[PDB]
């Protein structure tokens, strides 16, 4: 059962994604999270077409 | 927000400083189950979700 | 039966009468001629009157006294059968709620709702109508 | 044009006086200022019949138009010229464009439509409900320069879109997904309002079951 | 817990449950609707409502208990 | 028989109402016909005068067929008054399907509802009236149904009786208002 | 020519297998044929037809979320980028020869499937036969309604258009990431990781084709054997017991009736497959976590989930540094109602007391508590299920959505306590109706006036007369129209317009009415030898 189970589970806490502070969490973060300490994120419109 | 309504903002603590003037960014992600509340009205400015009101 | 018919067509022949003097005193004496609505209606009543004076004059016609219509009649002479009351059914809520749908679809501008409403109708009319006329389930 | 803006006065000076003014700043607690509202936003409001309103109450609701076309056009030129702001797209001939409205790339519009529109009324612009009271109405009876001018001038607990935010070539591919999804056929039958599956679990409760049911009965035996 | 005379077909299946049961669920029935006043919402007119349904719960559960009480109603 | 028949005094009451509900339509379009100015019809109205009078006549005929079916199940031949009554549903069938082709036509040439105030009375009071013939026809099949279904009594030749009255009085008026619409005009 | 073919093949089959004995058995199988034992049927057809043309859908759908641009036939989307499933399911709609019918058709069978499993569930509850010996059978049918349902949600969420993708996002993102400890642990082995990840749409089209098709295959089996080796239950009657059963035998009557109704279902479904639309994926574009629509509600069998979360008024808790938050309240909602659906038999049989071998069902009116109950739970239940609906309510019936969200909030706790009020009142005078029947005779409608003036019914009795011996109740369904006892005659033999010679006429009444007396006869001679 456990080498059954064993490959669907996940460890949601494990740090994968980059940060201006290290390595964070999914749940923790999301792409306005800056990843080089000054990044420039732009909020930018859905035009719904190339760019 | 229109200028005429900004004295009616009541701002959180620790967030008095995150809009730029009569601009406001919050998430378009419900904090119920995470639908897009994505229904803006201006004249309540209310935000509404429809996954569940 | 002739006192329902009598009074039938006496409302019959005032309601003609008021008819045609207002029809008159519209055509001559009034700001845009004859009125046209109150005119109309009146003529009506005056059918609708007639119809039901005619229809009972015509009954009456064809009619021997019956012991309501007969002064100095005794309990003994209605003595027999009446006829067929239904003793019991819930048809009528049906098809009030049925007409009541119909309603609320065309109040509320939903055809959708007016067709449901309408076949519920259909179906609830048909169930009052078959009542006591369905025979035995023939398994 | 001096007969034109005439008219609108005394057009406006007899229908909208009372709620507005007589000098298009508000009445307190009656109708807002009509201060640079402009020819598009009149436009939107007569032409559609909400305006003249009747109540103050939640939601303004459509009505067939107080005056014609003509009319509607002195009442915009009244109000612009007294304020200034947005007007309606004319076509060659003075009035105003339905067709060259029309959009090509129609895929454009749907995207732009869900992300902007669908949210309130829905995929296909059925209409939907709001807070208290409030609605987004059905699009489907409305022309294309009423749909642009709604874009262009939101009424009421609709958001404004600008011609910056929604460029016009968005606005048109906007108006010509609206009118293909308002004028196209539902192609696997009849199509049950819309909506989605609350008609369709209504129809399979009140025509496939109450069928399979009757059926059943008919098969069957009672007691 | 009924006699034939209050339910006729009483021997053919289920057919009493304990007032207690009845009792109780008005009572907790009238303290949701209490409860719900507690929550988010600007206006007061359904804290009015729940207030009126939640006095007629409780009316009715008292006058039922009442007359039990009094033997009138058994 | 000598006592009255109340199924048939209430549906000759019952007709009387109905013939007053068509009273207002009638007053409905009396009115705006004095308004016009004697342009009535206005145009792009042009009364097809080549189909309507069909109808009428399929709709006497239909009387006539009617009345002939309750001759028949007043001696008890239920065979009799189906086929009558099956000819008559018929026949007004043909006269429904003949009032929405001109319908059809006549919206086809700029004639409707909300387009003018002599559309808007001529549909009202023609759709209502084919409303009831609608209804006529529901209780046409409802009463063949219910000869189906048991024996025939004097109870199915006294409801078999009324569907044919309220077949008269829907006739009547539909004479009365097709001399009014496409005869005095 | 084909009798020797059916003796040889006869002969050969019994010196092979010799089944004679058995098949014997199995074609001489007594099954009442009440209308309502039939209910249960429609939910096995409508399943047959979910694997037909569920076998059809899979030789054209690929269920992969990788992104692609559409370039097909679809104007309105050409250009767009959509998921590959969502792209497939494009194809199946419009490039394959009857694919819309196909998909159409397989909705509308699982609509029917969900609602005939409500249907024959209410008939179960209601009559009874959840009781001893068939209390396992009820779990067996409670474990198929769970399955059913969640087949139908994963089915309807395998295209991934933006209704079913935003469903997906709310209950089995949202409540499965809210639980107290495992949440986040369920939802990353569900997902594999964040909601809008890569393997979602290929695990639920194995779960769905596959998995939840097999158990429920597994389960209708078993349903079924206990169903026919644990013979079908039936109504008190004339010559009913609990140690019998009383209909007809399989050959041939129950099989050509069950033959035909499953033709009856499967044109229904064609009909509703080819005439009316469900689902119109292409109008509402590829799921996209940025857009949503107004009218966001799943498939009727999952309504009421949403409508307890529109409902249930935002109570979260806060322990030591962690959240619990309301939708966690949604989740025990439905494992509750689970709960109570499965071991309700024995809550019965706990509370009552009653654990006695039962054969013979119970009416509805006859148990007023347990009618009571069930009209409560369908009650409640209605009431999620409209409030699932409630801002499609309030666009077309003008009502605010504070006011539906309100009258919900409120109804949840009033609604069901008077309807149980309602229908136990209506239940007892039903059997009050019985026994007035029982006890004076049939009401015929006719009204006499005797020659004092007394106006008089006249009654039927169904009994002797001393007025008539008053009746004893028996557990059966009584008249209370005289056309039903025969009263109203026969019509002229004919074909509707022409009557056949009379001869013919007396002929075949006077045979119907000897065969009516002669089954009526046998009838009471069962009836009075076996007791
Ligand atoms: C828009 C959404 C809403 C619309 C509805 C949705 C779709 C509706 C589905 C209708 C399908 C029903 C079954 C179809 C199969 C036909 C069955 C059949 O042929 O047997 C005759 C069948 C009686 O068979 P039986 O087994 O011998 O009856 C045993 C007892 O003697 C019977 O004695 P009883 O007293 O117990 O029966 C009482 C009941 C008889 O009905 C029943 O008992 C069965 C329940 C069906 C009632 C209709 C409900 C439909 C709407 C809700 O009486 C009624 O309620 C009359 C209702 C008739 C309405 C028909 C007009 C609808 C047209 C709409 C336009 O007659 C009916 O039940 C109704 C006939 C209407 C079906 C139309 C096509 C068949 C015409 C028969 C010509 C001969
Ligand atoms: C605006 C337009 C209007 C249009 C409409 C037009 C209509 C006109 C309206 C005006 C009509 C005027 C009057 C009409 C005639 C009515 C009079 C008549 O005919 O009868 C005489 C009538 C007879 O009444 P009575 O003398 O009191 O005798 C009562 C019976 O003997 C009763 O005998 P009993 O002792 O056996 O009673 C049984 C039990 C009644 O039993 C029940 O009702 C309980 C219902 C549910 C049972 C528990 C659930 C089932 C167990 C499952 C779970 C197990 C755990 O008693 C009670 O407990 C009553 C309190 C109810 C509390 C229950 C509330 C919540 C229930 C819990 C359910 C929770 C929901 C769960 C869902 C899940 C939520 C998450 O006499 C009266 O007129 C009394 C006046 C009414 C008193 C009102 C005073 C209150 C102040 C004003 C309100
Ligand atoms: C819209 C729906 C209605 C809502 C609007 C209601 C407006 C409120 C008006 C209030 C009426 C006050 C006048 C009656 C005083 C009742 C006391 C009494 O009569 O004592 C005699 C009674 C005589 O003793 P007994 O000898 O043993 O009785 C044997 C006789 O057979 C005793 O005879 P019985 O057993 O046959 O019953 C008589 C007596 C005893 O029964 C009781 O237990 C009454 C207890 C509650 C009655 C209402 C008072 C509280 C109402 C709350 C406010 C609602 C707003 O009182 C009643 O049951 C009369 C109530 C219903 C009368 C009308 C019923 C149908 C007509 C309605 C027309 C159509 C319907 C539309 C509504 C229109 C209304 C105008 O002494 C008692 O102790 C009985 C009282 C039992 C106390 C238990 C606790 C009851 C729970 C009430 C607390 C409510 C909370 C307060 C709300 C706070 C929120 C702001
Ligand atoms: C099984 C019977 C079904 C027969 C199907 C067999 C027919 C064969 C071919 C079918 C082809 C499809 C039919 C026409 C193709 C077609 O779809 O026609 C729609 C028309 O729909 C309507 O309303 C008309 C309503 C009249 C239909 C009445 C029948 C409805 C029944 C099925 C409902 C019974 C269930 C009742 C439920 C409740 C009962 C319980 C209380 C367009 O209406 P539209 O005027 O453009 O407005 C819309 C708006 O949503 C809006 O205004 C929008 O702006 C527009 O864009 C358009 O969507
Ligand atoms: C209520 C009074 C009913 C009268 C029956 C007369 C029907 C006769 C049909 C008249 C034909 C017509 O006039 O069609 C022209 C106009 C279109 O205008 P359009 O755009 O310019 O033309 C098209 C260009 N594409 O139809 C219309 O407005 C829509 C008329 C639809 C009539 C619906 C019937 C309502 C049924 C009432 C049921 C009552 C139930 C309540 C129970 C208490
Ligand atoms: C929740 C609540 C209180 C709602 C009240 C709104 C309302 C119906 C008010 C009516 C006024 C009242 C209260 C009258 C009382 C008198 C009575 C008893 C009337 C009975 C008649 C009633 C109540 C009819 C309403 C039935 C009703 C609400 C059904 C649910 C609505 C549903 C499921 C619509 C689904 C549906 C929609 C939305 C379509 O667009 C569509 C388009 C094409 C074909 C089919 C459909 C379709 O089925
Ligand atoms: C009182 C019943 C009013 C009458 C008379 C007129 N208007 Fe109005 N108007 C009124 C309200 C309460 C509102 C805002 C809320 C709403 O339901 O719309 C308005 C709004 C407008 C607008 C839009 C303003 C904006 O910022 O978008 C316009 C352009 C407008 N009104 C014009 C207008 C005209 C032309 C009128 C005469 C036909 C008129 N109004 C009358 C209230 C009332
Ligand atoms: C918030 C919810 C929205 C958003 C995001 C959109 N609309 Fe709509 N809309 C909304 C409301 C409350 C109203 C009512 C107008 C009023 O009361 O004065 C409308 C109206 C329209 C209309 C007019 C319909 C008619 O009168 O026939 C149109 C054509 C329309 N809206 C279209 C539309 C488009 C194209 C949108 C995306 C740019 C859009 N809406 C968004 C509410 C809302
Ligand atoms: C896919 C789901 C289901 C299928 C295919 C199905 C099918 C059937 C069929 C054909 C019968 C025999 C005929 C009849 O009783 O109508 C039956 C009987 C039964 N079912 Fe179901 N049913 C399902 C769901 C349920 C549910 C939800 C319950 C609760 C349930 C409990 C029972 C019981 C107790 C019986 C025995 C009836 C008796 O003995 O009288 N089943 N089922
Ligand atoms: C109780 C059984 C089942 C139920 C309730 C059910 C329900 C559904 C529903 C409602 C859909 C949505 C279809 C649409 O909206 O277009 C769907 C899709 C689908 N079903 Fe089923 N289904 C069942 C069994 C099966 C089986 C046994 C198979 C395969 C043998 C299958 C294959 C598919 C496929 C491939 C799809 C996606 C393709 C498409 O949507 O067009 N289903 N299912
Ligand atoms: S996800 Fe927004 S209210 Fe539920």
């Amino acid at each position: 059962l456990v080498a059954f189970i064993g490959g669907l589970i996940k460890n949601p806490w494990k740090p994968v994604v980059p940060t201006a502070e290290g390595k964070k969490a999914v749940l923790w973060t999301s792409g306005w999270t800056p990843r080089f300490k000054g990044e420039t994120i732009y909020l930018a419109r859905a035009t719904g077409r190339e760019s | 927000i229109k200028p005429a309504d900004m004295h009616r903002v009541i701002k959180r603590k620790g967030q008095e400083s995150f809009n730029f003037g009569e601009l406001f960014a919050y998430t378009k992600v419900c904090s119920h189950l995470g639908c897009p509340s994505s229904l803006y009205e201006q004249q309540t400015y209310r935000i509404l979700c429809p996954c569940h009101q | 039966m002739h006192i329902e018919a009598r009074l039938f067509e006496i409302l019959t022949a005032f309601f003609a009468l008021a008819a045609v003097v207002y029809a008159v005193l519209t055509a001559m004496f009034a700001t845009g001629g004859v009125e046209w609505a109150g005119t109309t209606a009146l003529v009506l009543t005056t059918g609708l009157t007639l119809i039901t004076g005619t229809f009972f004059r015509f009954v009456a016609r064809r009619l021997d006294t019956r012991p309501e219509d007969y002064e100095d009649a005794e309990i003994s002479d209605g003595a027999g059968e009446l006829g067929f009351f239904a003793p019991h059914s819930w048809w009528p809520i049906l098809i009030s709620l049925s007409f009541s749908t119909a309603a609320v679809g065309a109040a509320l501008w939903l055809p959708w709702l007016i067709a449901a409403g309408v076949a519920f109708v259909i179906t609830s009319v048909c169930g009052l109508v078959f009542e006591y006329y369905w025979g035995p389930e023939k398994h | 044009q001096s007969a034109l803006l005439r008219t609108g006065k005394q057009l406006f000076e007899t229908s909208c006086v009372s709620c507005h003014g007589a000098n298009l700043q508000g009445v307190p607690d009656r109708g807002p200022s009509l201060i640079g509202t402009g020819e598009a936003a009149v436009y939107f409001q007569v032409s559609t019949g909400r305006m003249p309103a009747m109540r103050g109450e939640a939601q303004a609701p459509s009505k067939p138009p107080h005056f014609d076309e003509s009319q509607i056009d002195a009442l915009g030129a009244y109000v612009q010229a007294n304020g200034g702001g947005p007007t309606v797209p004319r076509d060659d001939h003075g009035a105003v464009a339905q067709e060259s409205l029309i959009g090509g790339d129609v895929a454009r519009g749907g995207d732009l439509f869900r992300l902007n529109c669908a949210s309130c009324h829905n995929f296909t612009g059925k209409g939907g409900a709001l807070s208290s009271g409030k609605y987004a109405p059905d699009l489907g009876d409305a022309n294309p320069a009423q749909i642009y001018t709604a874009m262009l001038t939101g009424p009421q607990n609709m958001p404004k879109f600008s011609d910056r935010q929604l460029t016009p070539d968005e606005k048109r591919d906007i108006v010509a997904y609206v009118r293909e999804s308002a004028e196209t056929p539902s192609y696997g039958g009849y199509g049950l309002g819309g909506f989605g599956p609350a008609p369709e679990g209504m129809a399979m409760w009140i025509i496939g079951m109450v069928a399979a049911i009757g059926v059943a009965m008919w098969i069957g035996s009672r007691a | 817990g009924v006699d034939v005379e209050d339910v006729p077909s009483a021997e053919w299946g289920w057919s009493h449950m304990p007032i207690g049961v009845m009792h109780i669920g008005g009572l907790l029935s009238a303290a949701f609707l209490l409860v719900m006043m507690r929550g988010n919402h600007v206006g007061h007119v359904e804290d009015w409502f729940l207030i009126g349904f939640a006095a007629v719960i409780v009316a009715l559960v008292g006058r039922n208990w009442w007359l039990r009480r009094r033997g009138w109603i058994r | 028989l000598n006592r009255p028949n109340m199924v048939s005094v209430g549906t000759i009451v019952w007709l009387s109402s109905e013939l007053m509900f068509f009273a207002g339509l009638f007053a409905m379009y009396f009115t705006a016909r004095a308004q016009a100015g004697g342009a009535w019809p206005p145009e792009p109205t042009e009364l097809n005068l080549a189909l309507a009078v069909p109808v009428t006549l399929v709709l006497i005929a239909s009387s006539f067929t009617c009345q002939m079916g309750v001759f028949a199940a007043e001696r008890g031949d239920v065979f009799g008054l189906r086929r009558w009554y099956v000819i008559t549903f018929l026949m007004g069938l043909f006269f429904v399907l003949g009032q929405g082709y001109e319908y059809i036509h006549l919206v086809e040439h700029g004639t409707t509802i909300p387009g003018s105030a002599y559309g808007s009375v001529f549909y009202l009071a023609t759709g209502f009236h084919g409303l009831h013939v609608i209804g006529g026809l529901v209780a046409f099949v409802l009463l063949l149904a219910r000869t189906k279904m048991s024996k025939f009594t004097p109870a199915q030749a006294t409801a078999a009786i009324v569907v044919s009255y309220y077949w008269h009085f829907v006739d009547i008026v539909w004479i009365a208002l097709f001399a009014t619409i496409y005869f005095v005009r | 020519d084909f009798a020797k073919l059916a003796a040889a093949q006869g002969d050969a089959i019994d010196s092979r297998y010799h089944p004679s004995a058995a098949v014997r058995r199995q074609l001489n199988k007594v099954f009442p044929t009440h209308w309502s034992f039939l209910l249960g049927e429609i939910a096995l057809y409508s399943f047959i037809i979910l694997l037909l043309t569920g076998v059809w859908l899979t030789l054209f759908f690929d269920p992969s979320m990788a992104h692609v641009t559409y370039d097909g036939v679809y104007q309105p989307l050409r250009g767009v980028q959509m998921s590959r499933a969502y792209e497939t399911a494009l194809d199946i709609s419009f490039e394959v020869r009857g694919g819309l019918f196909v998909r159409q058709v397989h909705h509308w069978a699982a609509l029917m499937f969900a609602a005939s499993i409500m249907v024959h569930l209410a008939r179960i509850f209601f009559t009874g036969a959840f009781r001893r010996p068939r209390e396992a059978n009820w779990v067996i049918g409670s474990l198929l309604l769970i399955l059913a349902m969640f087949e139908g949600y994963f089915g309807y969420s395998l295209p991934d258009d933006l209704l079913s993708g935003t469903g997906i996002r709310a209950a089995l993102s949202g409540i499965t990431m809210g639980m107290p400890v495992i949440g986040t642990w369920l939802h990353w082995a569900l997902f594999g990781g964040d909601f809008p990840g890569e393997i979602l749409i290929p695990r639920l089209y194995a779960l769905h084709i596959l998995l939840i098709p097999g158990i429920i295959l597994a389960l209708i089996g078993a349903h079924l054997a206990l169903v026919w080796f644990q013979k079908h239950t039936q109504f008190p009657g004339p010559g009913r017991t609990e140690t019998n059963v009383v209909g007809v035998r399989v050959m041939p009557v129950f099989a050509v009736k069950s033959g035909a109704f499953f033709a009856m279902i499967t044109g229904v479904l064609g009909l509703m497959g080819g005439l009316l639309t469900i689902n119109p994926i292409w109008n509402l574009g590829p799921y996209k976590p940025s857009q949503v629509s107004a009218g966001s509600q799943p498939d009727f069998y999952m309504m009421w989930t949403e409508g307890l979360a529109r409902l249930w008024p935002a109570w979260e808790f806060y322990p030591f540094g962690h959240t619990i938050p309301q939708g966690v309240w949604v989740a025990v909602g439905m494992g509750l109602v689970f709960a109570l659906l499965i071991a309700y038999p024995f809550i019965e049989k706990k509370v009552t007391g009653d654990d006695a071998h039962h054969n013979l069902l119970q009416r509805p009116r006859d148990v007023p508590v347990r009618t009571a109950i069930g009209s409560m739970a369908i009650a409640l239940y209605l009431l999620l299920t409209f409030a699932c609906m409630n801002d499609i309510i309030a666009l077309k019936f003008h009502i605010s959505l504070n006011a539906t969200t309100w009258i919900g909030r409120i109804g949840m706790v009033v609604l069901p306590a008077i309807v149980y009020f309602v229908a136990y009142r209506w239940a007892i005078s039903l059997q009050r109706s019985d026994r007035e029947v029982l006890e004076h005779g049939v009401e015929t409608g006719i009204i006499k006036r005797l020659p004092h003036g007394a106006y008089v019914e006249l009654h039927q009795p169904l009994g002797p007369v001393d007025h008539p011996i008053p009746l004893e109740y028996a557990g059966a369904p009584l008249p209370k129209r005289m056309n039903k006892l025969g009263s109203g005659g026969a019509p002229g033999t004919g074909s509707f317009l022409f009557p056949d010679p009379a001869v013919e006429h007396e002929a075949l009444t006077e045979a119907a009415h000897a065969s009516e007396h002669k089954s009526l006869t046998a009838l009471k001679e069962h009836q009075d030898r076996i007791h």
